[PDB]
């Protein structure tokens, strides 16, 4: 029947990453979550008019089993790279991200969005014209997201299935 | 009739409940969202007990109240006024006569002797199983030694007298089995060679045996304290959660370690030997239950170094590629396998920390602090008992020991393992990825020969364990 | 995973947690903390099948009396334990049978008797009586001992298969 795409979310601890999957599996009009529940990261939905269902893994809060990633990493067809706007550092290791997926998947054309997320009302490090220019160089799509208002984050993903559609 | 209460302005804990100040799920009521109030009398309600929620507040409250309030509101519930003489006993006085005093015996009997027991209850725990808040505040000590200290009367003395010396005890602060551990295997390395101590040299059994008291050990030590408010993911996450930092590094440097032992060994033929030692490694961690060890071998087998070695594990026999890929099957669906088997077997176990953490760290995040309702903000208390049943099924996993024997220097071999040295993270995995492309090329190189580094024999003893008398 | 709901009661000082904490950690605890209400939780498997145990751990002061009614009413099947050398212990056994079919209303609850402290030599309540007594309520009578875990698992798991088949 209908495709499945197996989506994977890297990025760094401690920075709110988990809001972007949360809020787009949510009852989008509850605030509640129950992660333990059988197909807590799946969800079918409609994008571009055909139908199809995501399977979404978030490891957030395993950062430190660092030599996990990779495992976790090869599972996945495409990619979402997520950094905080408001941790610079979070922004730096982007590029090792990066790496490590193209390593992983044994390719230089991975599918991939750059995710700049909202995740407090703390003053913003990482302004969007130097967020854009990296996802330019990469030849990525860039998107950015609240934690909190769920701007941005059907985008994200939808973003991402097109990449791995037009791949 | 029921009993009647002290008037609400004089004892806060008689306010009836109401949609502004409790909500219920939908044969005890679970609460959904309450005032601190509500849930402080729910915890020591005169009509049952409620153990479960005892352990679920006591992990959970300091997301909604701090240490010193919790006290300071307990102090208060136990403080109950009793009522006074009612008309028939007037009477009898009056008449020079002792009064019968039925509502009064009955409110202290079925009221006060209750909650005032339950809140004694809530103190034991928070002093048995949650010290680390009086730990970190000399004076919250003090004021609970005073409080206890200070009970009056003969009802709570046993449990007054109790609970003095029990947080003594705890201020300055042994296993038995039904059968013996087996005897420790030995192979190439002989006990006291330290030096010689390797992957091929030690037994495989007895690598698995240490390894799983060393992962038992570090997977007991974690406290909920490390884990409630997501801190081992915050800035003073060395602080908060050292323990569960030491356990999940430990499985790191075995990963690692692994990926170094495969990688380094250039010759085919003792590469091959080596992956197969691990995967004999892997069989005895599935044999005891240790997760923790099953998943530090598929790590090392799916990393980027060692998954592209195809002509080493085209050597590998039929039946112990089926041992890594049912070992593999465990993870897959979002460790749906996993799940299962942790469920079915018989503990002692040591269960992979991974899955607990996102879970935690998401029920966290996906959920609100406060329910408002009728213009007033209750505390989400149903996200606190998600938190707490996460933390009781860690806690559950943590009873049981394992019936092995230490070995203590192949013990301080594995807890001296140290593959990366110096190095920084990604300087080290470069390195082996590097090594990887070395001993075995990217097609079309060809595929290079190299000699052998091992001087001694490469047959496995086997992972089935021996009995002399 | 069948989950099981177990109640240890029985007088003060006979050993209702000793036992109980032997049973969860493999310790024996030597210290006379008298219990107000506590709750242990156990995986393990029985006759091949993986269970859940619950198992409520309740006060034997007689100053905690009137407040069985509240674990009585939950539990699912009752180990009785009196000390091998109390005799008064043993007499107290009947109220709480009496008290436990009083409150779940019935004349067949899962129940084991379970003497306990069997470590030690100067018994007082012989093994015949409290099988006699076990006889009486149609229930098996085990001798256990918290600190050598002699007979610990057998109450213990006993209690479950009665429920099990209940
Ligand atoms: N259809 C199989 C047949 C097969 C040939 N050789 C094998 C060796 C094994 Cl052990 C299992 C299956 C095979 C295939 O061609 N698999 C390819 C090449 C072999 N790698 C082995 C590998 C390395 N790291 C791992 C981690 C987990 C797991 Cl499950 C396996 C591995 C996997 C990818
Ligand atoms: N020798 C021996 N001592 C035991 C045994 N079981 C318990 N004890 C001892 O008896 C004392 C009381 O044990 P305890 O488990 O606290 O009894 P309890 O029935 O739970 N008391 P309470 O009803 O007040 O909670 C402790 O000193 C304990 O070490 C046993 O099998 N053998
Ligand atoms: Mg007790
Ligand atoms: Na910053």
């Amino acid at each position: 029947g209908m495709t499945e795409y197996k989506l994977v979310v890297v990025g760094a601890g401690g920075v709110g990453k988990s809001a972007l999957t949360i809020q787009l599996i949510q009852n989008h009009f509850v605030d509640e979550y129950d992660p333990t529940i059988e197909d807590s990261y799946r969800k079918q939905v409609v994008i571009d008019g055909e139908t199809c269902l995501l399977d979404i893994l978030d490891t957030a809060g395993q950062e430190e089993y660092s030599a996990m990633r990779d495992q976790y990493m090869r599972t996945g067809e495409g990619f979402l790279c997520v950094f905080a706007i408001n941790n610079t550092k979070s922004f730096e290791d982007i590029h090792q991200y990066r790496e490590q997926i193209k390593r992983v998947k044994d390719s230089d054309d991975v599918p991939m969005v750059l995710v700049g997320n909202k995740c407090d009302l703390a003053a913003r490090t990482v302004e969007s014209r130097q967020a854009q220019d990296l996802a330019r160089s990469y030849g990525i799509p860039y998107i950015e997201t609240s934690a909190k208002t769920r701007q941005g984050v059907e985008d994200a993903f939808y973003t991402l299935v097109r990449e791995i559609r037009q791949h | 009739g029921q009993m009647r209460l002290p008037s609400a302005d004089v004892y806060r804990f008689a306010e009836p409940d109401s949609e502004e100040n409790i909500i219920f799920e939908e044969g005890i009521p679970i609460i959904k969202a309450g005032t601190v109030i509500k849930l402080i009398e729910r915890l020591t309600y005169h009509m049952y007990a409620d153990p479960n929620f005892v352990r679920t507040f006591l992990t959970t409250y300091r997301s909604f109240c701090k240490p010193q309030e919790l006290l300071s509101l307990i102090i208060e519930r136990f403080e109950i006024p009793e009522p006074e003489p009612t008309e028939a006993d007037r009477i009898a006085i009056e008449n020079g006569d002792q009064p019968l005093s039925a509502e009064l015996k009955r409110f202290r009997k079925e009221y006060i002797q209750p909650v005032q027991l339950r809140v004694l209850n809530v103190c034991r725990h928070w002093v048995e199983h949650h010290f680390y808040d009086f730990e970190r505040d000399a004076y919250l000590l003090q004021r609970m030694e005073e409080f206890i200290g200070t009970v009056r009367g003969k009802a709570m003395k046993k449990w007054v007298e109790s609970i003095t010396k029990i947080i003594q005890r705890k201020k300055i602060a042994n296993i038995t089995f039904q059968s013996s551990p087996p005897t420790v295997e030995w192979h190439i390395s002989r006990p006291g060679h330290i030096e010689t101590f390797d992957l091929l040299t030690l037994h495989p059994i007895e690598i698995a045996r240490q390894l799983t008291l060393l992962e038992s050990d570090l997977y007991r030590a974690v406290q909920p304290s490390e884990l409630v408010g997501s801190v081992w993911t915050k800035e003073d996450k060395e602080i908060n959660s050292p323990n569960l930092l030491k356990m999940i590094r430990h499985t790191t440097n075995l990963t690692l370690w692994f990926e170094k032992c495969i990688v380094e060994t250039e010759n085919l033929e003792e590469r091959v030997a080596v992956v197969s030692r691990i995967i004999e490694i892997l069989q005895v961690f599935q044999e005891l239950n240790n997760f923790n060890g099953v998943l530090e071998v598929v790590s090392a087998m799916n990393s980027s170094p060692v998954y592209r070695l195809d002509h080493t594990f085209e050597q590998i026999p039929s039946r112990q590629k089926k041992i890594l890929e049912e070992a593999h099957e465990l993870s897959e669906d979002h460790y749906k396998k996993y799940l299962a088997k942790l469920r079915s077997i018989n503990p002692p176990c040591v269960p992979f920390f991974g899955i607990y953490l996102t879970n935690i760290l998401k029920t966290e995040e996906g959920n609100p602090e406060v329910l408002k309702r009728h213009g007033k903000e209750l505390i989400n208390f149903s996200k606190r008992r998600k938190v707490a049943e996460i933390t009781g099924e860690i806690q559950q996993y943590q009873n049981q020991p394992y019936c092995l024997r230490v070995e203590s220097d192949i013990k301080r071999f594995f807890e001296n393992l140290n593959p990366m040295g110096n190095s920084m993270e990604k300087e080290f995995t470069d390195y082996l990825f590097n090594k990887s492309l070395e001993i075995e090329p990217r097609n079309p190189k060809p595929l290079p020969r190299f000699p052998k580094k091992y001087s001694y024999p490469l047959k496995s003893p086997g992972v089935r364990p021996s009995n002399p008398r």
